């Protein structure tokens, strides 16, 4: 199953994702992203039903774009939040349910603060320091409830984001074939290679 | 739900 | 009730009890019971006094004494027991009060006070 | 078949004008004398009832129309338009309102719904304007009582007292010299009873004056007891008697 | 007058002017001629060019085995026409295993050709059509004109010049509904038709287009040099 | 006012009959159809010089194997062309083979007079279809608004139309080469066209079997305006 | 058939202009002056009743000045029937948006989506326009204060100060004097009155014949309050500028 | 609903409705581009009949369609706003389908079959617009520039002017610009297009609006100041 | 004025001038006529031989509705051929949901409201036919006669087209001379003699006679066409009585 | 001048379409009354065959709308049957919608408000006709209510349509002036139908057999029609005294 974490320190969000695309007992990728650039300071991560995932991050993505070409303005990451968790709320009594679970982690110039939301396939939407989903949930919960503080530095996320995938990959049973990082700052959005 |  | 005094207004007449009876026995039979509402109607129109009971699936009855709900049972034994043709008001009221008792006390569906 | 007019026929002439209104309120000019006053304590509402043969039955037809228990309404124009509006305002009064808020809408909104059914067949494919003008009496907890003009266009004011049709301007001249805003219901039906005296040429009675009122509530017209809060309707017809009692003190 | 701005309107002595003026663009169309014996049933259409680098206009069209017509104005309202029997004659043929007769095909365009005259914004069909075909029955021909009517004959003549072959035809009754069991002498007689509705043109080989039914022939249709023994 | 779908007391279509006038004012179009293949040309015709003229697109592939060219309302013609393309790609898709010329031809006609009160009135275009097919071989059509479609050995539209088709009329016989054909349209347009003919302001192009439909560089007709100017000059 | 009586309010005339719009126009100049003034710390939006009389309940009276929601306000001038039925669209429109994004709508995107649906009546379904232009009187965390209008056309614009309705040519040459950029709201209240006072076809400016309205940050620290006077403070404020 | 034939064809072989809205765009501002050899500029006309104007939030004249392509109209502005809409959407349709964003050719070939559409639709009239689509394809350094008009007729252009007095600044361009050797800089291009707009503009103060589009979604307006040092510099070589 | 360019429109008088036009087509069409018997109804038809290529007796105009009911028309045929399809849905509707073959009456307001319906808008054209129609019941004979206005009465005889004056005239004396009434094989035979009278009005081209009948005791109360010996004892009745 | 083609207001603020609807009332020159008894309502009718080819059973301008209610026409046949045929329609769906017999005024009301809809939408035009319901109705006893083409109905004591309606009109208001009641104080229907065709003769001047009259009764719980026979049993009485 796949690892989609999130984690807001003082001047930042950091999203880890897991690189493993698998059907069954079939590893079909190793180096999947899975995530899309809403806006240039908004970033979401997306977990759930195969096409399902990709489909759906690409529909917001879509929608977050024109809104920006429209009013030649980026909406703050608190709106675009609402507009995926309302868009996921339709969806549940719709015909065929999108089955994704995504985090978006934003930038808001305006407030000049970082912002994470942990939004599920039903539209269950909360602000949180750090979230997750799927089994690795749990873990990462306990032990970020442990070593987070709300004053922490990028770089000192990245080393607790890193305990994080370190433990999980020795206490998960799957293999997830390591993790994608990015970081969402006031300068905008940036891939950590080294991890 | 609620039901005499 | 809301169709039942636009029609008033319409018709310029008082409402009757079979007009009531027939818009709900035909919007409950449309809903094939999914509206689980199970009614005792009555009132007092030009016509005279009626009473009836009308089920969840579209099926009406006409009666002098009628029961429903989970307490049904213990109000008609009352009913069965202490019913006569030409009732006082007096003597009404206290049999239709003296049912719902039977069913208050006997029936763990049923309980508190008694509306008339 | 089919309605092929899905175009207006209400248009703007070169002059700016909208005919097909102005022709509307033409038709209400000829239209016989309806009035409204607004007293401290109430709302009165009159007009005459123009019978077509005396072998009509008079009575059968209500020129003063009750809308919700609480809000009646009187009319100047063409009857018929008059009838399908009552009919299509007591029912956007409960679809809009009453079977939302559990409650009957107040004055102002309920004017509001008729005045935008009015505006539609201003607008709307292949229909003309309504041919009249309202007048809309009641009263509601939070605003109180109030009265309000409506025309063929969809718009509306509030009036302290007004008249429409045949004899307006008099009226409405007759209305500014005797209001003020001390009078108690019984001496705004008085005034009612003069200002219509002077627009109706014939017979002058109970028969032939049709007058209903906006007042306290009449817990004797409710039709049950048991219920503290439910006090009876504020809308009530006076009666032939009621209007010859007062036509002897006038 | 004032009465002709569309199909919807009667003039005041009763006219549908907007299908007279459709019966107009058929006596503007080229001539085909019609005629039938006990057994055979001919088409035959004088086809008209553009210019001499242009081809000729077909003016058959095959609508079952046993049916098809010959058109004489728009050649677009030809081909709806001849689609809907087409399709008529396709579904009695898989609905019923029945070949649809010529005169059920008749009442048929007629109730098409009707809905277009009564109807507002819609216009009537500017075309003619000869129908021929062999049923139960034996052989029939039929006249179609887009105010309706239809009409069964022995044979007849529509287009520009047609009144030529229509009297040619109407003396020669008695012979040409005779040949029996000699389809080359029936076309002969269609040919020999058609020649008294020409002026100034005669019948070349990329000119001529004729058609034949009867008892053991499928409708088939015959032009360039599969004509040139009749010229 | 009065029917979009009324005939006039000589039995045609008002709207059609006015369509025809919309076309006479088009820029030409010549069609010659050969043995060897068929040569479609057309004049550009740039409003003004800073125009660039290569974006002037009045010939167009429907399939390898048909060819187009457009005459009047040129705006009208790409619905026209795009279920041209569409017909002869889906009977491609349904019966794995090529589409005849007349099959496709006749499906764009099926549009024609689908106009009232469905478009709201006739197309303010004229089309030359060109193209080959195994059955029929090499093939020129003339698609007009009408919904009537004529095959050509040779055929003009637009405004040098009735000028270039009496051209037609006496150059065109039954063994023209491809050569031939190229000259004889590039000669006729030049007659008929206001500006003098170049490269950019003309553009040919033909269908072969071989080869398929091919639109023309200007390098390549340019070298053949040079060889009409010098056999022209050679008596 | 019907085609007979269609007037065809959706078509250009021979110089490029659309009749029932231009038509539409000139019954909007006959309405009743609404002037729109746009200070540094505010917007005032002033608006005459057309002749009223001693017998309207003004207190409960609205026919000029209406709220869209907690920051955006509009002046109507044309036909009051038409104004309501796009003023419950805005309304409704401003709801979705903060349904949506759970922020309150920017002025211009609510100006623009009204703006929008009256392009709509001039280019298809052969009905009437609407017989209303607005002035829109609003503030975002964008742009702030901001003051647009809109006309049957469809078209909008945005504003230091503008006039729509009557003797708008006379009220814009005013404005056009007397406002200056640096200018306040206690000010621009001043300009929007003696406007009005001189361009009005009445013998003189009262209480009973005006509404007014400001939208200040004159509010209680970072927030900003709409402010629909009453009668009574319609009343006191012309005394304080002297036009009584 | 309403199906009324609006645009129709006249004896003559016109269709009035088509020609009427080429009227509403000779009314409309007047808008010229000019391509040089690496950039595109789109110069636009602001009647200063309009002054208290709010320039900072009234609708400008020059509309991004995506980050590489503009769009610029004279005619009916209620209307552009419907094709720009359009085209807006149809940029980001074609990008999550086609994984590449539009080229200017394509994204021209759309607004004018818009256009196009609206001159044989029943019930509706055709747009009072013309449009000026200037922009650089994806991974490409060649300027493009497209000109669409009520028609649905779009062709590409060295340099073109639509709307009030179009014919005279046509007329000053097609002297004016030398194809061979194009404006190699930005500014001798934007000096060619302020130029250009002297002719007609009246005065060279809050009058003239330019955008320059380079490669790579290099797309930026200039201020009044910025524009004010070209209206100053030519008016200076023109006293000799 | 413009009061008969549209239909559907009231003039001053309160009359439908469209409705009137069309009437004008009917007068213009050929003679048709109904005669109701003692036990049933007999209708007959004037068919103009424009041309020798004529083939006798395949154009046939008379219509049978369900198996009981005859429609004749004089007008715009197709016309015609559209109300009996109509005429034929509504019959098997009927038959459909009540089991019994439809009525006359009821099949006569069926028509009479569908012809009617298209009085009532602009966006349709009136009825060009007057349709003579009727059969047997359960409550017996019926004749009918269908005008485009939408107006319908019974009728003893009934006479439509140009020889429609002719025609009323020779009904009129057969109702004074036979009070007691007229068997079916005689109003066969009288038919044939007015529609040969009625032939006067159309004298110029040739005609051919077309009869058609439903007799309770002669046809088991079903509508046939009268061909072979029973057509040419009709003609001959006819011909002996013109000389 | 197309605002007299369509139902548009001209501007006097008339509707020509509805005026020139009335005109088209008259058209069958018949004139019909209806009177109230004490426990009936009686509608009379003048029956006019001009052809001898008619036959007279199937010409009437009567109609039983339901069981209760019946329906006299003054106007076309065709626009009639249009209204009969609606009116039954109406009073079948109220019963089965409603679970009682359609009152004779909410009958009137409901075609009248049909009858406006046609003065207001463009497309439809008013019906030519002026419908006469009478009834014994189980509340309001003998009822009279009149539908015309302008959606307009009221109630009547009594009433007179067609051309000579003013005569029959001024005929029955100068015996109700007498009589200081709203109705024929008698007991039997028979006596009450002697009277609406008396009083009918006396307005008009002419005299009728029995072949010149059409008569419809409403008693409770039924409205029926009487044949030619029961109307001479009728005239006899009449001539009789
Ligand atoms: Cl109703």
């Amino acid at each position: 199953m796949d690892i989609i974490l999130g984690i807001r320190v003082q001047d930042s969000v950091i999203l880890a994702s897991s690189k493993a695309v698998t059907r069954g007992i079939s590893v079909l990728k190793d180096s999947d992203d899975k995530t899309r650039q809403l806006s240039p300071h908004t970033l979401m991560s997306f977990a759930g039903e195969a096409g399902d995932t990709v489909q759906f991050a690409e529909y917001i993505q879509a929608n977050i774009q024109l809104y920006s070409i429209r009013e030649d303005y980026e909406l703050s990451p608190q709106a675009v939040s609402s507009f995926v968790r309302q868009e996921l709320a339709k969806s549940i009594r719709s015909r065929r349910p999108y089955q994704v679970n995504v985090l978006i982690g934003g930038y808001d110039k305006k407030k000049n603060k970082p912002e994470l939301y942990q939004i599920d396939y039903l539209g269950t939407k909360v602000e949180l320091p750090y979230g997750a989903h799927g089994y690795s949930g749990f873990y990462t919960f306990s032990l970020l409830d442990h070593h987070y503080r709300p004053d922490m530095t990028t770089e000192e996320g990245l080393d607790l984001l890193k305990l994080c995938v370190q433990e999980l990959e020795k206490r998960m049973p799957m293999d997830f074939k390591g993790v994608i990082v990015k970081i969402v700052d006031k300068d905008g959005i940036r891939q950590v290679d080294d991890f | 739900x609620a039901y005499x | 009730g809301s169709n039942i005094e636009l029609h008033s207004l319409y018709t310029s007449r008082e409402p009757r009890v079979v007009s009531a009876l027939q818009m709900l026995k035909q919007h409950l039979f449309k809903y094939q019971g999914h509206i689980g509402a199970y009614l005792i109607v009555a009132g007092v129109d030009p016509t005279g006094s009626h009473l009836f009971s009308i089920h969840a699936h579209g099926s009406t009855d006409v009666g002098y004494y009628l029961s429903l709900g989970s307490g049904s049972l213990a109000a008609m034994a009352v009913l069965e027991s202490h019913w006569k043709q030409d009732l006082t008001k007096e003597e009404a009221i206290k049999l239709a009060s003296d049912a719902i008792q039977a069913g208050i006390w006997n029936d763990l569906g049923s309980g508190s006070n008694v509306d008339v | 078949m089919t309605d092929r007019y899905s175009f207006s026929l209400t248009t703007f002439s070169p002059s700016g004008k909208l005919g097909q209104i102005d022709y509307a309120l033409t038709a209400v000019k000829q239209g016989v004398t309806s009035l409204g006053i607004k007293a401290t304590n109430g709302v009165v509402i009159a007009t005459e009832k123009k019978s077509s043969s005396p072998l009509a039955m008079s009575e059968t037809l209500s020129k003063v129309s009750l809308l919700t228990p609480d809000i009646g309404a009187v009319y100047s124009g063409m009857g018929p338009d008059y009838r399908v509006l009552v009919d299509k305002s007591r029912k956007v009064a409960h679809t809009s309102y009453k079977r939302i808020y559990g409650e009957y809408p107040p004055t102002k909104l309920l004017v509001s719904e008729v005045a935008k059914i009015m505006q539609e067949a201003t607008q709307s494919g292949g229909v003309r304007p309504f041919g009249v003008s309202l007048l809309i009496a009641g009263h509601d907890e939070f605003n109180g009582f109030s009265l309000y003009q409506v025309d063929p266009s969809g718009s509306y004011f509030p009036w302290k007292a007004t008249a429409i049709g045949k004899g307006s301007v008099a009226a409405k001249t007759f209305l500014e010299k005797r209001w003020n805003d001390e009078l108690e219901l019984e001496d705004a039906i008085h005034i009612a009873l003069l200002t219509l005296k002077e627009s109706v040429e014939g017979e002058f009675n109970g028969d032939t004056i049709e007058l209903a009122i906006i007042g306290d509530e009449n817990p004797d017209l409710l039709g049950y007891t048991g219920i503290p809060t439910d006090k009876g309707p504020r809308f009530r017809k006076l009666t032939s008697q009621e209007i010859n009692d007062r036509l002897e003190a006038l | 007058n004032n009465y002709d701005g569309d199909t919807v309107t009667f003039s005041p002595t009763g006219r549908l002017f907007q299908v007279e003026y459709a019966l107009e663009a058929i006596k503007q169309g080229s001539v085909t001629v019609g005629l039938r014996s006990n057994t055979h049933a001919v088409l035959v259409a004088l086809k008209r060019n553009a210019d001499e680098l242009s081809s000729y206009q077909k003016k058959i069209i095959k609508c079952d085995e046993h049916m098809g017509l010959s058109l004489a104005g728009l050649a677009p309202d030809a081909r709806v026409l001849s689609n809907y029997l087409r399709q008529q004659c396709n579904y009695s043929s898989l609905v019923f295993n029945r070949k649809l007769a010529v005169e059920r095909a008749g009442h048929l365009l007629c109730d098409k050709a009707q809905k277009n005259t009564q109807s507002y914004g819609g216009r009537p069909y500017g075309v003619g059509l000869l129908i021929i075909g062999y049923d139960k029955s034996g052989a029939h021909l039929l006249e179609f004109q887009p105010s309706g009517n239809v009409t069964e004959l022995y044979g007849t003549a529509i287009g520009a010049r047609s009144q030529g072959a229509k009297t040619y035809l109407e003396r020669t009754l008695d012979t040409f509904i005779k040949i029996d069991g000699n389809p080359d002498e029936l076309i002969k007689a269609g040919v020999e038709a058609i020649s008294q509705s020409l002026r100034d043109e005669s019948l070349t080989v990329d000119n001529l287009s004729i058609a034949i039914v009867g008892k053991d022939t499928p409708f088939t249709i015959y032009d360039g040099e599969a004509v040139a023994k009749y010229i | 006012d009065r029917g979009v779908s009324t005939f006039s007391p000589e039995g045609r279509l008002f709207q059609v009959e006015y369509s025809l006038e919309a076309i006479k004012l088009g820029s030409t179009a010549i069609g010659i159809a050969t043995k060897e293949g068929v040569v479609l040309g057309v004049e550009k015709r740039a409003t003004s010089p800073l125009l660039e003229s290569d974006s002037i697109e009045k010939i167009v592939e429907i399939d390898r194997h048909i060819g187009c060219a457009m005459s009047g309302l040129t705006a009208d013609a790409r619905s026209m062309i795009e279920h041209a393309r569409t017909a002869a790609v889906t009977h491609n898709l349904y019966y794995d083979e090529d589409i005849n010329v007349e099959s496709l031809t006749q499906s764009v006609c099926d549009l024609a007079l689908r106009f009232g009160e469905l478009m709201s009135r006739p197309f303010g275009v004229a089309l030359l279809i060109a193209g080959h097919d195994a059955d029929d071989g090499y093939q020129l059509f003339h698609a007009e608004p009408s919904g009537t479609f004529y095959r050509y050995n040779a055929k003009a539209i637009g405004s040098g139309s009735e000028g270039a088709q009496a051209e037609l009329l006496n150059e065109w016989h039954s063994s023209l080469t491809l050569k031939e054909a190229e000259l004889l349209v590039l000669k006729i347009l030049k007659q008929v066209m206001e500006e003098k003919l170049d490269e950019n302001n003309a553009q040919l192009s033909c269908i072969t079997k071989q080869d398929g439909f091919k639109i023309y560089d200007n390098e390549k007709t340019a070298e053949l305006i040079k060889e009409l100017k010098e056999k022209e000059a050679a008596e | 058939g019907s085609r007979r009586y269609d007037s065809r309010t959706t078509i250009f005339s021979p110089e490029g202009r659309l009749y029932q719009v231009e038509y539409a126009l000139e019954s909007i100049s006959h309405a009743g002056t609404a002037i729109g003034i746009m200070a540094s710390d505010g917007i005032v939006l002033a608006a005459e009743r057309k002749v009223t009389s001693t017998l309207l309940e003004q207190d409960t009276s609205t026919e000029k000045l209406y709220k869209l929601n907690d920051k955006i306000a509009v002046a109507v001038a044309g036909l009051t029937a038409d104004a309501e039925i796009l003023i419950n669209t805005a309304r409704i429109h401003a709801q979705n948006y903060l349904k949506t994004y759970n922020e309150d709508i920017p002025v211009e995107i609510l100006v623009r989506r009204l703006s929008d649906i009256k392009q709509g009546y001039t280019q298809h379904g052969g009905l009437r326009p609407f017989g209303v232009s607005f002035i829109y009187a609003g503030y975002d965390d964008r742009y702030g204060y901001q003051l647009y209008t809109s006309n049957p056309s469809g078209n909008y614009t945005g504003w230091k100060a503008i006039s729509v309705g009557a003797n708008t040519s006379a009220a814009q040459t005013l404005l056009q004097m007397d406002y200056k950029d640096d200018m306040k709201v206690d000010d621009a209240i001043e300009l929007a009155l003696k406007t009005l006072s001189k361009t009005t076809d009445s013998s003189a400016l009262t209480y009973d014949r005006l509404e007014f309205a400001t939208i200040r940050k004159g509010a209680n620290d970072g927030e900003v309050y709409q402010k629909i006077f009453k009668p009574q403070e319609i009343k006191d404020i012309l005394v304080k500028t002297g036009i009584t | 609903g309403y199906d009324r034939a609006l645009s129709i064809f006249s004896p003559d072989g016109h269709i009035f409705q088509v020609e009427y809205a080429l009227e509403a765009v000779k009314r409309g501002t007047c808008a010229v581009g000019v391509k040089g050899k690496n950039c595109v500029v789109l110069g636009c006309e602001r009647r200063s009949t309009l002054k208290l104007q709010d320039t900072r939030i009234t609708p400008s004249k020059v509309s991004k369609i995506d980050s590489h392509v503009v769009l610029s109209f004279s005619g009916l502005n209620a209307d552009s706003r419907i094709l720009i809409e359009k085209a807006r959407v149809e940029a980001q349709s074609h990008r999550l389908t086609l994984e590449d964003p539009v080229t200017v050719e394509y994204l021209t070939r759309y607004v004018a079959g818009v256009q196009q559409r609206y001159t044989q639709s029943g019930g509706v009239r055709p747009f009072g617009v013309s449009t000026l689509i200037a922009g650089f394809d994806p991974r490409d350094d060649e300027p493009k520039l497209y000109q669409t008009e009520p028609s649905g007729i779009y062709s590409s252009w060295s340099a073109q002017t639509i709307g009030r007095n179009s014919k005279t600044v046509r007329e000053f361009l097609e002297k004016n610009y030398d194809r061979k050797e194009p404006p190699a800089t930005v500014e001798e291009c934007v000096k060619l297009t302020v130029r250009s707009l002297l002719e007609v503009v009246q005065t060279g103060a809050k009058n003239i609006e330019i955008t320059v589009v380079k490669p790579d979604s290099d797309i930026v307006a200039l201020s009044s100041e910025e524009i004010n040092q070209y209206v100053t510099q030519i008016e200076q070589e023109k006293q000799e | 004025t413009g009061y008969d360019l549209s239909n559907s429109v009231f003039s001053p008088d309160g009359r439908n001038f469209q409705v009137e036009y069309a009437v004008k087509a009917v007068e213009n069409g050929t003679t048709s006529i109904g005669i109701k018997c003692n036990d049933g109804v007999v209708f007959a038809v004037e068919k103009l031989i424009t041309s020798k290529l004529l083939v006798p007796q395949k154009n046939v105009k008379i219509q049978v509705v369900d198996r009981h009911i005859g429609c004749v028309y004089s007008g715009l045929i197709p016309d015609g051929r559209h109300l009996v399809n109509r005429g034929r849905e509504e019959a098997a509707s009927f038959k459909k949901l009540y089991k019994t073959p439809i009525p006359i009456p009821a099949f006569a307001d069926r028509l009479g409201q569908y012809v009617q319906a298209h009085t009532l808008y602009n966006s349709v054209r009136p009825f060009g036919v007057s349709t003579i129609f009727g059969g047997v019941d359960k409550n017996g004979a019926h004749l009918y006669m269908l005008e485009p206005s939408g107006s319908y009465w019974g009728y003893k005889g009934a006479a439509t087209g140009k020889g429609r004056q002719s025609a009323k005239a020779e009904l009129e004396k057969l109702v004074d001379h036979h009070p007691e009434g007229l068997s079916a094989r005689e109003a066969v035979k009288q038919a044939a003699k007015i529609i040969y009278l009625a032939h006067e009005d159309n004298k110029e081209k040739d005609f051919e006679l077309e009869i058609s009948w439903c007799s309770l005791s002669e046809t088991n109360g079903l509508h046939k066409f009268v061909k072979g010996d029973l057509l040419q004892e009709a003609i001959d009745f006819a011909q002996k009585e013109i000389n | 001048g197309y605002d007299r083609h369509i139902t548009i207001f001209s501007p006097e603020g008339r509707l020509y379409q509805v005026e020139y609807a009335f005109k088209a009332t008259n058209q069958t020159n018949i004139n019909s009354l209806a009177v109230r008894g004490k426990d009936c309502t009686v509608v009379i009718s003048q029956k006019k065959v001009p052809d001898k080819l008619l036959d007279p059973t199937t010409v009437s301008y009567i109609f039983c709308i339901s069981r209760t209610i019946g329906m006299v026409v003054n106007g076309p046949i065709p626009d009639a049957r249009n209204a009969a045929l609606r009116a039954k329609a109406e009073a079948a769906e109220f019963r089965y919608k409603y679970g009682y017999d359609m009152p004779c005024d909410v009958l009137a009301k409901r075609m009248a408000n049909l009858s406006q809809i046609y003065t207001q939408r463009a497309y439809m035009r008013p019906l030519g006709v002026i419908l006469t319901f009478v009834s014994v109705d189980e509340e309001l006893g003998p009822s009279i209510y009149k539908t015309d083409p302008a959606g307009y109905y009221v109630g009547y004591k009594a009433t007179a349509t067609g051309p000579k309606q003013q005569e029959i009109t001024t005929n029955l208001e100068n015996h109700f002036k007498k009589s200081k009641i709203d109705h024929i104080n008698e007991e039997s229907w028979e006596k009450v139908v002697e009277f609406a065709i008396t009083h009918m003769i006396d307005a008009l001047g002419t005299e009728f057999s029995k072949n010149d009259l059409e008569v419809g009764v409403a008693t409770k719980d039924k409205f029926f029609t009487l044949s030619a026979e029961n109307i001479e049993e009728r005239l006899v009485a009449i001539a009789e005294q």
